[PDB]
């Protein structure tokens, strides 16, 4: 924890935009798929 | 001893004993020993056995034998084919540096005093100039002594000496954005008549490692052979000779660590068109054997050259803070203030030559002043205070052995040798050294 | 990523599960088949051979 | 599988990452 | 004998390790776990120095015609040339040797 | 002690030899070229602190020229870096002919070789230091010589203890003998009048008085025997009263 | 306080310090402080570790270079020969007597030594005078008939 | 001082009562000496800076060093006539105000001391605590000769766990990945350009060790954080038992008495905490938590 | 017969490396004994005694001249008390607690 906080501090302080300051991409339930769930079988439900 | 004539000492075997004892002591200190390369062949020529004067049976050549042995101890046993051409070239440069150090301090102090008496002269004459400079602030403006990348070199300074660059004053810190390369170690240029794509390094380290000629150094070089190829003495042009002005542009990466040469461009753009790019040589020694004369066609070469053949090549915007210092021979010298590794208020870089007024106006998009005071460089940041070329020579000349593996000639061993905390032997922190 | 991060967390878990379960199931299958064939190898008739002559059995197992 | 099923089936395969995920779960909840 | 049994160390050999030995001494040194036996702890440098101590212990004196390295005369003659050779710093190091 | 341009600037506190009256100087120059300190005459009374050893203010007080000045002494300078006091006889020049007022409130005061011969600042003088430049010219000084050129013209060859004949300069002390860290404090008897007169050593068993006692302590080793055989060095115990016995040792 | 002032040089009576001017400002500008929190005086970046740069207050009696290079290297060799003996890329926990208790074949190291340390010496000794080679010979052998 | 004496006494007792390891008092005092030199290195430059206090309306201007050394007193001449006493009390109040300011900064830097020393004792408690073999029980459990009975009050605690049940995740890994993200960055488009920007040169300087020239003070290279896995490192009791059992018994005896007294500290801090928030009573009423044993 | 040492915590094997050496070899006017008398949890006199032996180990290892006035500058109180003890009871040497 505290070591990543050291990282985050450096990045947010000086402008190093990779890794922990860069927002991880989440996948969205697709516009068609009426599925409310995360499915390992099914990729096209989760859209970016 | 078993001999009636020879004296019971064998300096060859004693020196071999000394080497083996050095190796033995290091095996004891470290527990292992770097296997001296297959290039490590002891030279023993300098060693000479004793000479015993007959009428007295006392030695004749005792200091002789001794200096032979000590030379053979100093000399490591491996020739050039062990060392990378980078190793070799840096080494030759360090050697030459400590060769000229005496003359360097000589000429540098002489030159410092000439510029100083220039100061004393402007201050003394005329009587009206003295009556203006009577004031302490005025005179301390008039000129300031400041460490140069060589040594303590006085800087001119004034409102009128600094306005031509547009400088407010020496105590005015200013940021800037500038043109540089997106990778200076990677400078590309295609020579038209040549059509060979040279990838240069414009970084001053390898700019020197081939003889000191840094990027932007403006030079004159000379020729020894006949450009008409004619041995005959009737009508010859190059026996009279030509003097080729040039400018350094870096190190071309060929494909052999040794066989790169120094890259420099004709400043006469006519010949930059027709004759083409000139390489300098695989080293300092190389360029100097290659060229009868190489000289900086300016005094001092602090004049820093724009690179036009790379003008299009320089596409990076460098965000560089700095602080004015002085203008010596009409060329600005500044004090940059951001350096890598100095995160305190001491580490202001030394006085650096920046190009002339034209180069300020051209390559300097932004130069926005402030107000500040001259903070001299600190010890570690001062180069002639930190020029470690000598220990560098020792470093490289013992570089190979570090590449070979360590094994314990006391064989069968496993335990890692327990070195102890804070031992003055193992202390490496050189916080100020 | 700041209101609903756990979405990316679950995404990573599904990534791991996908790139894991088949060498994982593979290991599980190999191991269970190993222990089962050990059980049956003990239950075999070589048990009866050993029971009727042990020293021979250790001899031949040490030999081959 | 669905997510809950991935959990319930890896919970017999990889003790570690499942114990891990269940902890991250309890903590992001009680946050 | 001195050069041999002191300064010619390479002519000394250690107990050559087995590989279960190598790996296990690594494993119980680079992390000292709970409940270790006392058999994993005798280091090779302590072993070299104990072997040299045994060398100096079993050095014997007598006429060298027998299996002896040297006589009292040979040894104290070397001692005398040396103790005459000793300078200041040599004598500092020697008297510290005596003192410790 | 600092240089701004190589020239050294020391911080010191000039003091009357009794350290009663003192006057500090922030950053003064160190010129290893004038063999005497030249302080302004105004301090001849600030540091005249009439003690008893020096009836009047100073000890020596002589009208000198360089007559401009009063050469006075001895005044106890103390430089910030050094722990040894540096006692001088400074020239006390007047501020008239020699207006030492260089700038606004500055002074142009310089520390002399008369001092640098007493400070650890002297080591900056032998070639390699920060004052070997500023040293005046003479045949034993090559001005701009490489320091290594001087060391090797004197006889530098290798590192420190590079060649394995010269011992290591850090096995020079393989043991510090600090008695209460190692085996306790010696048992210290004396034979004489005092600790400082008599000697560490009792009289060995060979004395004329001890041989009957040693003979008895040999044959009847289990009864207690009268005699002087005890005041000897040879004792019945496994432990003989030979000096520097560590009487509180954990394991004797 | 009375003597803190004395050693502080007495009260310097400067007329009109906190007395304000008609326009509400003070005459005789006040005294201004230059104090803050020092931002570069962590003692750890100072009294650091001697050979590495892990700047803190923990003692760690390290291991010499070489006696860690060779050490860890032959540990890797011994593990690659014990646990993964048949070289199929698989770690067999049950190697043979010969694999578990065979010392590695890295005694080619002393052979490398024999080629690049002692061998050039053995060429170099073609210049020593025989009586010394024979003397150091018999001396390192221990067979020296010095006629008493 | 006793903050860090209490802290390291409790850490000593920890690394022993949580693992059969002993800290070498050589180290125990190298820690406190590093905190003391922390304070000396603060006090050094604190004595090159000033705090200015001023008495009524600013008539007396007291110039001081934050440690409390009165350097100057500029006075208004309407104060020379107060008295000898009231002059004293007024310059004393001006001193006192300046002291308040200097001690304000003094406490603003003692928190920096707390924090550097904390970054210091990090890898040690992280050593004892962020290892697979680190576990406690609930403080209410009647620890019995063979284990730990249960609590009765405040059912269902929330047992945390600071460690990934997955494979090992250590700070050296995190920092090596930190430099790799840093690397990929200084390769990336925003990377290489921000690096030529001030925001990048500033970071490079204030955080680039491997760029300190030959001579500069500070970390002269990059350092991974420290690793002291206690339950997998016999610290000193090995050396003590080898050399002499007497020192062993007493060194472990101190570490144990130290943890015992840090326990007594938690006990009395809790005791006041309860007499504060109404849990406990000012004189024993509940004996059967002592008399039924 | 030399196998135990009283006070087994501060051994001598860990003082042959000068504690914070290159910090008081860098300004030994800024580094009195009182800055490092925290490094050892021993009695005060013995701690100063360790410190002077330490500066000696350090100067020896840098191969520079020691300052033989360091014992005096650490035990100044004791130094002047010996001087006045001598001047009072006319002896030479060092005063022992029996004469206080």
């Amino acid at each position: 924890k505290a070591e990543h906080i050291e990282t985050v501090e450096r990045f947010k302080q000086h402008g190093i935009q990779v890794g922990p300051v860069r927002a991880p991409a989440t996948g969205f339930i697709a516009a068609n798929s009426k599925s409310l769930s995360y499915f390992t079988r099914r990729p096209e439900e989760v859209v970016y | 001893t078993g001999e009636v004539q020879k004296v019971p000492f064998s300096p060859l075997q004693f020196r071999i004993d000394m080497e083996m004892n050095k190796y033995r002591r290091q095996q004891k200190e470290e527990g292992a020993v770097r296997v001296p390369p297959a290039m490590w062949r002891i030279d023993t020529s300098a060693i000479v056995p004793y000479k015993v004067d007959p009428k007295t049976k006392r030695v004749i050549n005792w200091r002789e034998v001794k200096e032979g042995i000590e030379k053979s101890f100093l000399s490591t046993g491996l020739p050039k084919e062990a060392y990378t051409g980078s190793e070799w070239r840096e080494m030759l440069h360090l050697k030459s540096i400590i060769a000229g150090r005496a003359a360097k301090a000589a000429e540098l102090e002489r030159r410092l005093h000439t510029d100083k008496v220039k100061l004393l002269e402007v201050s003394s004459k005329s009587k009206i100039a003295s009556e203006t400079n009577t004031s302490t602030g005025s005179s301390n403006s008039s000129s300031i002594i400041f460490p140069d990348k060589d040594g303590y070199h006085v800087f001119d300074t004034s409102v009128a000496s600094l306005r031509p660059f547009g400088v407010s004053q020496s105590g005015a810190v200013f940021q800037s954005v500038t043109h540089t390369y997106p990778s200076p170690h990677a400078v590309l240029y295609n020579d038209p008549v040549h059509g060979k794509q040279f990838i240069l390094d414009t970084t001053n380290e390898s700019c020197h490692l081939f003889g000191g000629f840094e990027h932007g150094d403006r030079l004159l070089i000379r020729a020894r052979k006949i450009d008409k190829n004619d041995n005959n003495p009737n009508s010859v042009l190059a026996v009279k000779g030509n003097e080729f002005e040039v400018i350094v542009v870096g190190v071309n990466k060929e494909g052999s660590d040794s066989e790169w040469q120094l890259c420099a461009m004709h400043v006469d753009p006519a010949l930059q068109r027709e004759y083409g790019l000139v390489f300098l040589g695989t080293d300092c020694v190389d360029i100097h054997e290659r060229w009868a004369s190489v000289r900086y066609a300016a005094a001092a070469p602090h004049v820093k050259g724009r690179v036009t053949l790379l003008e299009e090549r320089r596409t990076a915007r460098e965000e560089s803070l700095g602080q004015i210092v002085g203008v010596r021979d009409g060329v600005l010298f500044v004090q940059w203030r951001l350096l890598r590794g100095g995160g305190s208020e001491m580490d202001r870089s030394v006085a650096e030559p920046i190009g002339t007024v034209e180069q300020v106006r051209n390559a300097y998009q932004i130069t926005e002043q402030g107000v500040e005071e001259l903070m001299h460089p600190p010890s570690w940041r001062t180069p002639f205070r930190n020029d470690f070329a000598e220990e560098r020579l020792e470093e490289l000349r013992q570089a190979p052995f570090k590449r070979e593996n360590w094994v314990s000639l006391i064989q069968g061993r496993y335990t890692p040798k327990l070195k102890r905390f804070g031992y003055t032997q193992h202390t490496t922190m050189d916080d100020f050294e | 990523y700041r209101t609903m991060p756990m979405l990316s967390f679950y995404q990573r878990i599904l990534k791991h599960y996908s790139d894991n379960v088949q060498p994982l199931r593979q290991k599980a299958q190999n191991s269970v088949r190993g222990l089962a064939r050990v059980l049956e190898n003990e239950r075999s008739a070589a048990m009866e051979e050993f029971r009727r002559n042990s020293e021979r059995y250790w001899r031949n197992v040490l030999e081959g | 599988k669905m997510m809950v099923h991935v959990i319930e089936e890896l919970a017999l395969r990889d003790d570690g990452l499942v114990m891990d995920i269940q902890y991250i779960v309890r903590e992001n909840r009680r946050n | 004998w001195y050069l041999q049994n002191i300064l010619s160390v390479e002519l000394l050999k250690l107990p050559s390790r087995t590989n279960a030995e190598k790996v296990a001494i690594y494993r119980n040194q680079k992390h000292s776990l709970s409940s270790k036996k006392k058999g994993e702890a005798a280091q090779d440098d302590e072993i070299l120095a104990n072997i040299i101590k045994e060398r100096w212990r079993t050095l014997e004196f007598g006429d060298r015609d027998a299996g002896y390295p040297c006589t009292f005369s040979d040894y104290i003659q070397f001692l005398n040339e040396w103790f005459k050779s000793l300078d200041e710093e040599g004598m500092q190091r020697l008297r510290e040797h005596f003192d410790r | 002690f600092r240089m701004k341009g190589g020239e050294m600037f020391v911080e010191y506190k000039i003091m009357s030899r009794d350290h009663r009256r003192s006057i500090r100087v922030e950053d003064a120059i160190v010129d290893p070229s004038v063999a005497r300190t030249v302080v302004p005459l105004s301090w001849l009374e600030q540091l005249r602190s009439p003690s008893l050893r020096l009836h009047t203010g100073y000890h020596m007080e002589e009208a000198v020229y360089v007559p401009n000045a009063i050469l006075a002494g001895p005044v106890v300078l103390s430089i910030t870096g050094q722990s040894v006091p540096v006692v001088l006889n400074p020239y006390f020049v007047p501020d008239d002919t020699w207006g030492i007022r260089r700038n606004r409130d500055e002074w142009d005061l310089r520390l002399g070789m008369d001092a640098i011969e007493q400070c650890t600042l002297f080591s900056e003088l032998r070639p390699g230091g920060l004052l070997y430049n500023k040293l005046p010219s003479s045949q034993n000084v090559t001005r701009h010589e490489p320091v290594r050129a001087t060391l090797q013209r004197y006889g530098m060859k290798c590192g420190l203890a590079e060649s394995p004949l010269v011992p290591r300069p850090w096995t020079r002390m393989r043991y510090m003998f600090i008695d209460e860290l190692q085996r306790g404090p010696k048992l210290t008897e004396f034979v004489g009048h005092n600790p400082r007169n008599g000697t560490q050593w009792r009289f060995s068993q060979h004395s004329k008085y001890f041989r009957i006692g040693v003979w008895r302590e040999t044959i009847r080793r289990n009864d207690m025997n009268e005699g002087l055989h005890g005041h000897s060095s040879w004792q019945k115990s496994p432990q003989q009263a030979v000096p520097e016995v560590r009487l509180m040792a954990p394991y004797p | 306080i009375s003597d803190m002032v004395e050693d502080a040089g007495g009260l310097e009576v400067v007329p009109g310090l906190g007395e304000l001017d008609a326009k509400g400002t003070p005459v005789v500008p006040p005294l201004q402080s230059n104090a803050h929190v020092p931002q570069n005086v962590s003692f750890y970046e100072m009294a650091r570790h001697p050979w590495e740069d892990a700047a803190s207050s923990w003692r760690r009696d390290g291991f010499t270079e070489g006696s860690l290079a060779n050490y860890e290297a032959q540990y890797r060799a011994a593990e690659r020969a014990v646990y993964d003996e048949e070289g199929r890329g698989g770690h067999n926990y049950w190697p043979s007597r010969e694999a578990s208790e065979g010392v590695t074949s890295e005694e080619k190291d002393a052979a490398l030594l024999r080629e690049r340390l002692f061998k050039p010496l053995e060429e170099a000794l073609s210049g020593v005078e025989p009586w010394a080679r024979n003397l150091r010979r018999s001396a390192s052998d221990g067979k020296l008939g010095y006629k008493t | 001082m006793e903050v860090y004496r209490r802290i390291t006494e409790r850490v000593r007792g920890a690394l022993w009562a949580h693992h059969g390891r002993l800290m070498s008092e050589r180290q125990f005092h190298r820690i406190l000496a590093y905190v003391y030199n922390n304070k000396y290195e603060h006090q050094i430059r604190f004595d090159r800076m000033e705090v200015v206090g001023r008495a009524w309306e600013g008539r007396v201007e007291v110039v001081t060093t934050p440690a409390g050394y009165l350097k100057r007193v500029r006075v208004n001449p309407c104060l020379e006539e107060l008295s000898s006493y009231r002059q004293q009390q007024l310059i004393l109040a001006a001193y006192a105000d300046a002291c308040a300011q200097g001690r304000r900064l003094m406490e603003k830097a003692e928190i920096n001391i707390y924090k550097q020393f904390l970054k210091d004792l990090k890898p040690i408690v992280m050593g004892i605590r962020d290892n697979p073999e680190f576990y406690t029980v609930p403080e209410d459990s009647v620890e019995t000769v063979g284990g730990t009975l249960h609590m009765g009050q405040g059912p269902t605690p929330t047992t945390y766990r600071t460690i990934p049940a997955a494979k090992a995740h250590i700070p050296v890994d995190e920092i090596r990945a930190r430099q790799e993200w840093e690397k990929k960055w200084l390769n990336s488009p925003q990377g290489q350009s921000w690096a030529l920007t001030l925001r990048g040169k500033r970071y490079f300087a204030l955080h680039g060790p491997q760029y300190r020239p030959r001579g500069a003070p500070g970390a002269k290279k990059v350092t991974m954080p420290l690793d002291l896995p206690a339950p997998y490192t016999s610290m000193d009791e090995r050396r003590l038992l080898k050399k002499n059992w007497m020192a062993y018994l007493d060194n472990k005896h101190v570490a144990e008495v130290m943890w015992t007294r840090a326990k007594i500290a938690d006990r009395e801090k809790l005791q006041r905490r309860l007499q504060e928030t109404g849990q406990a009573w000012h004189r024993p009423i509940n004996k059967e938590a002592v008399s039924r044993w | 017969r030399l196998r135990y040492e009283i006070n087994e915590d501060y051994k001598v094997r860990d003082e042959l490396g000068p504690e914070l050496f290159a910090l008081w070899s860098k300004a030994p006017e800024r580094w009195p004994p009182e800055r490092l008398s925290k490094m050892y949890g021993l009695d005060f006199t013995l701690v100063r005694k360790i410190l002077v032996w330490h500066h000696f180990k350090a100067c020896y290892d840098a191969c520079v001249e020691p300052d033989w006035t360091l014992p005096k500058r650490l035990f100044a109180l004791e130094w002047i008390r010996d001087v006045r003890a001598r001047k009072h009871g006319l002896f030479y040497g060092k005063m022992r607690f029996a004469e206080q």
